[PDB]
Formats: structure tokens, sequence, C-alpha cells
């Protein structure tokens, strides 16, 4: 949801508090990969135990 | 219906087209060299003509 994939690009074009806002999109999503990572690894975690 | 620890009162006037300027994060003539209202600004902005 944000302009654009890379942290540079937003701190650089957008202002600081539009940025606020579309850092976060990034921070929110990608936490989501990792909470998706994880969690999948959990479960591979159980069918390897 | 709230205490603070302190509040304290910046007295100062402007222009009628400059009120626009004061604002979280905003930029102009008035707003990036004389009064930079921050992003976290937990206080309150009145006006009087």
């Amino acid at each position: 949801g944000a302009i654009s994939s890379v942290l540079n690009d937003i701190l650089s074009r957008l202002d600081p508090p539009e940025a606020e806002v579309q850092i976060d999109r990034l921070i929110t999503g990608r936490l989501q990969s990792l909470q998706t990572y994880v969690t999948q690894q959990l479960i591979r975690a159980a069918e390897i135990r | 219906d709230l205490c603070f620890t302190n509040v304290y009162a910046d007295s100062f006037v402007i222009r009628g087209d400059e009120v626009r300027q004061i604002a979280p994060g905003q930029t102009g003539k008035i707003a990036d060299y004389n009064y930079k209202l921050p992003d976290d600004f937990t206080g309150c902005v009145i006006a009087w003509n």
C-alpha cells in the first residue's frame, strides 16, 4: 500500500508526516511476512520434530 | 477534565494568510524558520483577529 517498497524513496520523496503512514504500511506488511515465516517454521518444526 | 504537569502559552501574532502554515510538520516562512510545530504536538492552537 505504500508509494514504493524502498524505505529511502519514501523518506526522500515524501514529507516526514506522510512517511509516518507509508513507512508504517511497510512495517505492518513486512511484519506479517516475518509472522508468516515464523509461523510456518514453527509448523514445519512440528513436522520435522 | 484532565490535569497537566506544565502548560506553556506561546504568544505571537501573524497575518491572516499565514494561519495555514502553523500545523504539525508544515512548511512555510513562519513555519520552517520561526516556529516549527512538532509532529507529536500534544498542545492546542488558538487564533483570533
